[PDB]
C-alpha cells in the first residue's frame, strides 16, 4: 500500500519539529552559541512536513516494516540538520549524519572532539536525541509485536510506560545533582544513562568527575533500565506489588548471573594483574565497566591504559549478550541467550531420555516451535550480517581488527569499540563511516526489519 | 466500563460494536485462538481464564465496572457464571444468554430479582428463528435495519410478479398513504442502481429501501402484508435447534417439510414434529427437491452447519422454483456477497442477536457508525459534529451538501422528533443523519465529511 | 426418599449400596442408559430427560423428600442442577459434586457461608487419589476396610523381599507389639490360603489380613510405615484427568514418570506437569518400559480409560520388576477376577467412596451385609438376632458353632468395645460379630447360620 | 541376497529369524516405521519405495535379486508388484500373499500357469491361521512346534479333568504305545516345573511337552484324538475377518455361537453365516455369556482386534467354564506372559506364518537357533560346531554336560536320521540338537557351550 506512508512520515518528522525548541530554549537560556540554526531547522522541517502532509484522507503488514525503517531513517536525517547548519562544530555531513544516528540510534558512538568546549544547546540536543530513541525503543519495542520482541490494554500500558521512563530519569538526575553533578550535567547524563546511549558532554564520558557515587548511581540506574520495562510495570500496577515479582522472571535471573559472573571475573582479572594500587578502587571501575559495556551502555571510566587486552576483549564479546528485551539494549538480549542455553539442555535430555516429550518451558509456560525457531534465524541473520559489515568496513581501507571492534560496537549498539576507535569515530575512512551508519540500523532494527527490505521476496 | 464473558461464538462481533466513548471491556473467553482474531480489534484487553472462576470474577467484582454480559456458548455454565458473579460481587448490571430454552419458559420463576441464579436479562439465539418467522410472515420483507434507537428504521422490499408493488409508479405508492412520511433511498434493479423518483416499478424483482421512522414503517409493511398474498408452503433443510424450534413455531400456520442428512436426526425428529413432514437426505439433490414440488414451495430456509450448502442448496431451489429462498450464513465475507438477487436473504445470527441488543445502545455517536448489510450497499448513521463552520456538514442545507457519489440521506433525527430528508433541510449540531450509500467504499469519505476541523 | 441423577459414571453404583434404606429409593439417570439399564439391573424407580431442566426434578417429590444425589460429570451445570430443585421444588437434603477444582478450592469459605446456591454438602469423585497416596506411603498396605461405624478394620498387607516381614516368624511379629490386640484372619499364599498361627512368613508375595479395633490397626500400619523403607520411583501410564492430578499431587516428594499415546495430550502435560517426565508411547511395548528402567520402579499406576488395557500394561510390569502394581478397574467383574498377586490393587472409584461411605451409612445391619474385595476371600459382619435359644449362633461359643469351611471369626463388637474372639468367646452377644470367609460363594450359608427359625 | 517387499505386519518378525545368517539382506520398507527399527539395529540394508514402481525395483534387483519376498495388505497390488518385477528387472522365485478368499478359491489356474507370474508359493496368511481349528480338532493340543524341516515335532498337550491323561503315571503313557519313541522333554504344573520319569500326571491341569520324530508326533496325537471326547460346542467372540470365516469353516461340524459389538457388522454377519447364531455385544459382560450357556461351551475363541481385550474375555470365560480358550495376540511381549496360566492357547498370526515358512523353506544353521513360546520356557535347536575337542559339546556324553539349570536335550538330529537322547549318547559335528529350558533366561548360556574355541 504505496503512498500512504508520507502522511505519517510528515506528521512525525513535524513532531521532531516540534522537538526542536526544547534545546533552542535552552540555548536561549544561556547564550553559548547555535541559536540560529536551530530556529532554521525547526522551520525547514514543519515545512517538510507540511509537503508531506498534503496526501490526506488516505489509510488502508509489509507496511509497518517500511514505517519503522523511516521511524529511524527519516527522523536521523531529519537530526542531522543542526550539526549541518551550526558554525561552532564544523563538521562534514557525514559526520553530522553519523553523531545525528547515532544519537538517535542510541549507539554511544560520536565523531565530535572537544565535546567540553561546546555551545551547551548542541551537547542538549545529543542527550535528549538519545532520550528521545530511548522513548521510541521502548514504545517500538513493546507496541509492535510482528517480529521478534493475560493481555493489558494498548493505551494504558502506552502511558505506564512513559511514567517508569519519567519517574526514572527525574530520580535519575535527581541522584546525580545531589552527588555533585551540574544540574545541567545531571539532566543531560539522566537523558542517556536510563535510554542506555553511551553519550555524555565531555570528552571523557565518566572522567570528567571520578566520584565513586557517580559511578555507582549509573551502575545502579543501568541495571533498572536493562531490565524488561514490562517487569517494573509490575511493580508500578496498583503501586508495589511485590520486591521478588522480579525473581520470577527467569530472564531477571539469567542477567544477574551474567552481571555477577562478568563483574567477579573482571575484577579477579583486574587483581591478578595489580592493574590499580588499591582493591578498592579496582572494584569499582570493574564493577563500572562491567555494567557499562555488558549492558550495551557505552561508558567509559578508563583508558584501559594498565589493563590487560583480555578485560576490554571480553567486554566486547559481553556486549553481544545485551540487555533484556523489554527495555532498552543492544542485539541478542539476554533472552535468546537464556533459551539458547536452556534449549542446550533439553538436547541433553534428549538423549537420556529419548522416547520423552520436552518442551522449552520459561516462568513455568511453554514456547511455541515459532518463537524458539525465529530465535536462530536471528542469531543466524546477525553473524551473516556481523560478516558482511565487517567486509564492508575493511574493503573501505579500515584496519581489520579495528573493523571487527567497531562493527562489534555499532552492531551492538555501543558506543565505543577497543583499537583504533578507542574513544572516537573521527579518523574513520568515510565510506567505513556509511557502513558504520547502517550497521547501527541493523542493529537498532533487530537485523530481520530492515534486512526483509532487501529481501527481493518482499518488493 | 464493560465486561463480557466472549466464550461464546458472537461475542467478539458486539465486542467490536461496543468500542467508543467512556467503554472499556475485558473478554474472559475460555481459549486463545478466537482470542488471537478479537484481540486485532482495536483498544482491547484480554484475559485467559476459565469464564465462571472467581479469579477473572474478583478483577471484574472488585470494582462493580458496570455492566456483565455473560455471553456462553454453554448454559449452565453461563448461569453458575453470573450467579458466583453476583454472590460474590454484587454487579447489578449483569446480563446473560441462555440458548437453553426450556428454561427461558420458567424464566418468571428462577431468574427474578432476589433469587439465587440473579440473571437480570436473557439474550438467546432464538431471535433469529422469530426473525426469521417475522421474515416467513412479511411476504416481500427482504430485510430490515434500525437506526437512532429504533426511531427510524430502513426496510429493503422485493416486488414479485404478480404482487401489489408490480408495474405502480412510485407516486401511486406514494399516494396510497397520504399520512406516511417514507423516503425512498435507493431502488436496485437487474443489479444496477437507480436513481427513485415518479418511476414505474419494474416487475422483475425490483428491490425498494424506505426509510421513515418506525410508526410509518410498521404501517406501510403492515399495509403491504395486507396485500400481498401470504405464502402457503415452506421449506427447510436442516435438522439442527433452529430448523426444529422453527419448524415447531410455524407448523401450526403453514404447511411445513423439514430435510435432514444424518437418519437418526430425522427419526428422532418425527416423533417431536407433528404435522411437519420430516424427511432425510441431502439438500443439493433435485431428485428430492423436484420429487417434493419445489416447483409450488414459496419459502426455502437453509438452516444447515455449513454456510456453502446452504448458499448453494438454496441457488438450486431459487433456480428450480422457489420464490423466496432465505439461508443461514456464519461468515460475513460469505452474506456481502450472495444476499444479491439470487439469494433474496442471508441471515447472520451474529448481526441477528446484535441488531435487536445494540438498538437498545443509548448511541452510537461515531463520527460515522455504520449498520452491515447484504452489500454491495451500506447505510450509515452519521452524527453531525462540529461549530457552524469548524465542520463541512453542520448548519448548511441538505441541497447543498458535497455528498459522495450515491450517497442519499435518509432521514434526519433532532432530539427525539423525525424529520424526513427534504433538500430544504438544515443540519445542525448533534443531529443523527440517517444515510444510505450505493457503493459502500465511499463510507470514510462521508467521516471525512463529517469529520470537523482537528481541534 | 432417595433420588441420584444421571448419567452418572460412578452414580449408578451408588444406586446400588444405597438402596438398603427401609424407606421409598428412587434413581433417575440421564436418558436411555438410565432407564434401560437402570430397569434391567435395577430395582424400584426413575426417570428420564437430560439435565438439568426442572421438568424431570419433580418426579423425585421434593416433599420433605429426604435424598438428593446430584451425580454429575461437569460441575457448572451441577450447581445449577441443585438449585433448579430447591427454589422451584425445595428438595430439603442436598449433596453436589464439583471437580472444578478451582470452586473446590475456594468453597470451603465460600459454601461455607450459607449464601452459596443449594448443595452445602460435597463429594468429589477425585479424592480417591488421596487413597492412591496412602497406598504409595504405608508400603506393602494392599486394602482396609471399617465395619461397625469404623470400630473394627480388617486390613490386607503384602510382605515384599527385604522388608521387617520376611524370615520373621509370625510369633516374633506377635511379639514385636504387645501392646496390640490384633487377630490374624488368614493368609495367601500363590493363591491358596492357609493356616496361619505360628507359621514362618514367606517372602514371596505373601498376602497377610489383619483384623482389629481401628486404634490397633493405625498403630501397626505406622509401625510397618517406620520399618520398611519408603518408595521412591512411581510411574504412571494414564494422561487422565485422575492420572495429571495424581502427577501434581506425587511429583513433589516421588520422581515420577507418566506415559501418554497422544502427542497433543503430552505435549500439554509436559507444559503443565513441572519435575514430572512425560512420555510419549504406549504403555504395552516392553521397548519403552525398558529402555526406561521399568526393572527399578516401585510403583507402576495404570489410570488408563480402558481397563484391560490397565490390567495387561500392569501385568507386564509387574513380570518386569515393578514391586508395587496398581490399575484402574471401571468392572467389578475384573477385580473380582484378576487382581490377586498378579495385581496388587485396583482402584474401582465405585468401591473407594462406598466402602467409607457404606461403613458410615446407616444402619448396614442385615443377617449378611457384605463388603466385598479382590478375590474369592470375603469379609462380613454378620448381625446375630433372635433371643437366647431361637438362634444358631447367640449364647454358644464359635468353636462350638457349625461355621463354613475356611470361616474365621476376626472380632466381635458390642457398643463401643471390640473383642478379637480368642478361644471359648466369653460373649455379650445380641451383638455384632465380625467374620472372614476365604471362599465367597458360602456366604448365603452364613446366612443360614444366622437366620432364626422363620415364623 | 534375499529381498523381502513388505509393509505388512508380519515381514519384520520375517526379518530376524531367517536373514542375517551367512546371508546379504534387502528390505522395502515402502515408506513406513519397521524400517526404522531395523535400521536402528544396523545389521540391514533397506530401500523405500511403492510395491513395485519400478524405480524401486532396480534398485532392490536388477536381474540379480535372487529370491523375492512380496508381502502386502492389498492384494490386487502384491499381484501388480509381483508381476512387475517379473516382466521389467526379472526376479526368481517371488512370491504373492492373498489375504482375499474369491482370488484364493478360483487360483487354479491362469494366474500362475499365466500371464501375472505369481510362481510358486502363494502364502495366505489366513489358511495358516485357520489351523486354529485343528486345536479344536484335537482336543488337548496347546501347542506344536516344528525343529529341523518338520522332521521332529514338540507337542504341548493339556490334562483336562476327565480327560484320559489323568491319574495314569507317565510310565503307562509310555507302555500304551511301545511302538513310539518319543521323551517328554519337561512337565509344568500349576506353573511350577517337574522332572518328569514314573510320576503321575495330576488331575489339576498339567502341561506335558512330547518331543519325537514327526512320524511319532502324529500317531500320538490321533491317538490322543481318539481317546479324548470331541468338543460339540464353540463359541467365537469376534466379527472379524477371521472370526467370519472361522465360523463358516467350523458351523457344519460344531454348533458355533459369535459375538460382535458393532450392530450393522452383526447384521452382515446373520446375513452370510447360516446355522450360527450371531449376537450383538461385549465380549466383556457377564449377563450375555452367562445368559449364553458360558458355563457349557468348550472352545472360547477370542478374535478381536485388541488383544488386551481377547485376554480379558478369555480370562473371564475361561473363569465361567469353558475347558478351551484361545486368543489372537498380534503383541510378542502379551503372549509370552499370558499364554502360560489362564489362556490356554494364543495364536500370534505372526508366528502362525512365520513357522510354517521358516521350518518348512529355511534349515536353521545359526548356532542355537530357537522358537518362541508360551511361558518362561524357551525350546531351542543348537548345532553342535567344531572338532572332538575344540567345542565344549561335540564328541562327548549328553550325561557328561555341565547344562545350565532346566535345560533338557529332547531329541539328536544326525542328518536324515532323528533319535531320542539318552545319557548314553554321543555327539557327532555338525548334528542338529534339539533341546528344551524351562528358564529361558539361560539361553546365552548354551550358546558358550554350543560356541567352538574362538580361532
Ligand atoms: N447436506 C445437508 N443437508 C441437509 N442437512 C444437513 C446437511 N449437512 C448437515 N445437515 C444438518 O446440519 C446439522 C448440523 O447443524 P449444527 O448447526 O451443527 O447444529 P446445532 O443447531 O446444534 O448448532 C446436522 O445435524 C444435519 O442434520
Ligand atoms: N496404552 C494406552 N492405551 C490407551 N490410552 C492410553 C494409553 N496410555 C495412556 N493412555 C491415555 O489415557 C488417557 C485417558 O484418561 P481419561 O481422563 O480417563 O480419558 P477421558 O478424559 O476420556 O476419561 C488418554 O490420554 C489415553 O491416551
Ligand atoms: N469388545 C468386543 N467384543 C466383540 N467384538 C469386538 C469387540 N471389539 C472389537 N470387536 C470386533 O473386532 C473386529 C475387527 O476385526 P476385522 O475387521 O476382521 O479386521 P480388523 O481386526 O482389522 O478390524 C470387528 O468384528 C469388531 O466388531
Amino acid at each position: 500500500q504505496f503512498r500512504s506512508i508520507i502522511r505519517i512520515v510528515g506528521l512525525l518528522l513535524a513532531l521532531f519539529s516540534v522537538t526542536m525548541l526544547a534545546p533552542a530554549l535552552v540555548a536561549l537560556l544561556y547564550r553559548d552559541g547555535a541559536g540560529v540554526p536551530f530556529v532554521t531547522t525547526f522551520f525547514v522541517l514543519l515545512f517538510c512536513g507540511a509537503m508531506c502532509w498534503f496526501p490526506n484522507r488516505r489509510h488502508k503488514s509489509r507496511d509497518g516494516f517500511l514505517i519503522v525503517v523511516l521511524f529511524w531513517t527519516v527522523l536521523g536525517s531529519a537530526g542531522s540538520l543542526p550539526f549541518l547548519i551550526a558554525d561552532n562544530p564544523n563538521i562534514s555531513v557525514t559526520d553530522a549524519f553519523f553523531e545525528s544516528f547515532s544519537a538517535l540510534t542510541t549507539t554511544g558512538a560520536t565523531v565530535i572532539v572537544g565535546l567540553d568546549e561546546l555551545p551547551k544547546a548542541i551537547l542538549f540536543y545529543r542527550q535528549f536525541l538519545q532520550w528521545f530513541g530511548g522513548m521510541g525503543i521502548i514504545v517500538l519495542a513493546v507496541a509492535i509485536l510482528p517480529v521478534l520482541g493475560m493481555t493489558p490494554r494498548i493505551a494504558e500500558t502506552a502511558k505506564a510506560l512513559w511514567y517508569i521512563y519519567l519517574s526514572l530519569t527525574i530520580a535519575c538526575a535527581v541522584a546525580f545533582w545531589l552527588a555533585g553533578m551540574t544540574p545541567f550535567d545531571a539532566i543531560s547524563h539522566s537523558f542517556s544513562t536510563i535510554a542506555i546511549g553511551g553519550f555524555s558532554t565531555h570528552d571523557a564520558s565518566m572522567g570528567y568527575f571520578d566520584s565513586y557515587a557517580i559511578n555507582l548511581i549509573t551502575v545502579v540506574f543501568l541495571l533498572i533500565s536493562a531490565c524488561n520495562f514490562t517487569l517494573h510495570f509490575a511493580a508500578f500496577a496498583s503501586g508495589g506489588v511485590h520486591p521478588k515479582y522480579y525473581w520470577k522472571d527467569p530472564e531477571f535471573r539469567a542477567f544477574i548471573f551474567i552481571q555477577v559472573l562478568l563483574f567477579l571475573v573482571c575484577f579477579l582479572l583486574l587483581l591478578k594483574h595489580h592493574s590499580y594500587t588499591s582493591p578498592y578502587d579496582a572494584f569499582d571501575q570493574a564493577l563500572f565497566q562491567t555494567v557499562s559495556i555488558s549492558t550495551t551502555a557505552g561508558f567509559t571510566t578508563t583508558g584501559f591504559a594498565d589493563w590487560p587486552l583480555f578485560l576490554p576483549v571480553l567486554l566486547l564479546f559481553s556486549s553481544f549478550i545485551g540487555g533484556c528485551a523489554g527495555s532498552t539494549g543492544g542485539g541478542m538480549k539476554v533472552i535468546r541467550i537464556l533459551l539458547l542455553t536452556l534449549q542446550g539442555a533439553r538436547e541433553l535430555k534428549r538423549l537420556v531420555h529419548p522416547r520423552a516429550v520436552y518442551t522449552i518451558k520459561v516462568g513455568g509456560s511453554a514456547l511455541p516451535q515459532r518463537v524458539v525457531d525465529a530465535v536462530w534465524g536471528f542469531f543466524s541473520a546477525y553473524a551473516l550480517v556481523f560478516v558482511v559489515c565487517m567486509l564492508g568496513l575493511i574493503a573501505t581501507g579500515m584496519d581489520e581488527l579495528s573493523a571487527f571492534s567497531a562493527v562489534a560496537a555499532t552492531l551492538n549498539n555501543l558506543g565505543p569499540g577497543l583499537g583504533e576507535v578507542a574513544l572516537h569515530f573521527g579518523d574513520v575512512n568515510d565510506k567505513a563511516k556509511w557502513v558504520l551508519i547502517v550497521s547501527m540500523l541493523f542493529g537498532r532494527l533487530e537485523i530481520f526489519t530492515l534486512l526483509i527490505l532487501l529481501t527481493p521476496t518482499f518488493w | 466500563k464493560i465486561i463480557i464473558l466472549g466464550a461464546g461464538q458472537v461475542g467478539g462481533t458486539l465486542a467490536e460494536n461496543l468500542v467508543g466513548e467512556n467503554n472499556d471491556i475485558t473478554i474472559v473467553d475460555n481459549n486463545a485462538d478466537r482470542l488471537r482474531e478479537l484481540q486485532d480489534k482495536y483498544d482491547l484487553r484480554v484475559v485467559n481464564g476459565h469464564a465462571s472462576h472467581p479469579d477473572v470474577l474478583h478483577e471484574a467484582g472488585a470494582q462493580d465496572a458496570d455492566m456483565l454480559v455473560a455471553v456462553t456458548n454453554t448454559d449452565e455454565t453461563n448461569m453458575a457464571a453470573c450467579q458466583v458473579a453476583f454472590t460474590l460481587f454484587n454487579t447489578p448490571n449483569r446480563v446473560a444468554r441462555i440458548r437453553s430454552p426450556e428454561y427461558l419458559a420458567e424464566k418468571e420463576a428462577l431468574f427474578k430479582s432476589g433469587a439465587i441464579p440473579v440473571d437480570h436479562l436473557i439474550a438467546p439465539e432464538e431471535l433469529v428463528t422469530s426473525y426469521i418467522e417475522r421474515l416467513i410472515q412479511y411476504p416481500g420483507a427482504l430485510q430490515v435495519v434500525s437506526f437512532a434507537e429504533q426511531k427510524v428504521s430502513l426496510v429493503a422490499v422485493k416486488a414479485y410478479y404478480g404482487g401489489p408493488l408490480v408495474g405502480n409508479a412510485l407516486s401511486a405508492l406514494r399516494e396510497h398513504m397520504p399520512h406516511i412520511d417514507t423516503r425512498v433511498a435507493a431502488i436496485f434493479r437487474q443489479g444496477r442502481p437507480i436513481r427513485p423518483q415518479g418511476t414505474t416499478i419494474i416487475e422483475a424483482d425490483d428491490e425498494v429501501f424506505f426509510v421513515a421512522a418506525s410508526n410509518h414503517i410498521r404501517s406501510v409493511m403492515s399495509e403491504l402484508q395486507r396485500l400481498e398474498k401470504p405464502y402457503r408452503r415452506i421449506m427447510i433443510v436442516g435438522g439442527g435447534n433452529i430448523g426444529a424450534s422453527l419448524a415447531k413455531r410455524l407448523e401450526q400456520t403453514y404447511s411445513v417439510k423439514l430435510i435432514e442428512r444424518d437418519y437418526q436426526r430425522a427419526e428422532k425428529l418425527s416423533e417431536q414434529l407433528e404435522n411437519t413432514i420430516v424427511f432425510c437426505g441431502d439438500a443439493a439433490d433435485q431428485e428430492l427437491l423436484t420429487e417434493e414440488n419445489i416447483d409450488q414451495v414459496d419459502v426455502f430456509i437453509a438452516l444447515t452447519n455449513e454456510d456453502e450448502t446452504n448458499i448453494m442448496s438454496a441457488m438450486l431451489a431459487k433456480r428450480m422454483g422457489a420464490k423466496k429462498v432465505m439461508v443461514l450464513i456464519q461468515r460475513g465475507a460469505y452474506v456481502d456477497l450472495v444476499q444479491g438477487g439470487v439469494i433474496d436473504v442471508a441471515i447472520s445470527p451474529q448481526q441477528a442477536t446484535i441488531s435487536a441488543l445494540l438498538t437498545h445502545v443509548r448511541r452510537a455517536d461515531i463520527v460515522n457508525v455504520s449498520s452491515l448489510r447484504r452489500g454491495a450497499a451500506e447505510a450509515i448513521e452519521a452524527v453531525a459534529h462540529g461549530d457552524e463552520t469548524t465542520s463541512k456538514v453542520v448548519g448548511r442545507a441538505i441541497g447543498d451538501i458535497k455528498l459522495p457519489p450515491g450517497t442519499t440521506i435518509g432521514a434526519v433525527v433532532r432530539g427525539e422528533e423525525v424529520l424526513i430528508a427534504h433538500d430544504r433541510t438544515v443540519i445542525e449540531q448533534d443531529d443523527h443523519v440517517v444515510m444510505f450509500l450505493v457503493d459502500k467504499k465511499y463510507v470514510p469519505d462521508v467521516e471525512a465529511l463529517f469529520q470537523p476541523s482537528p481541534f
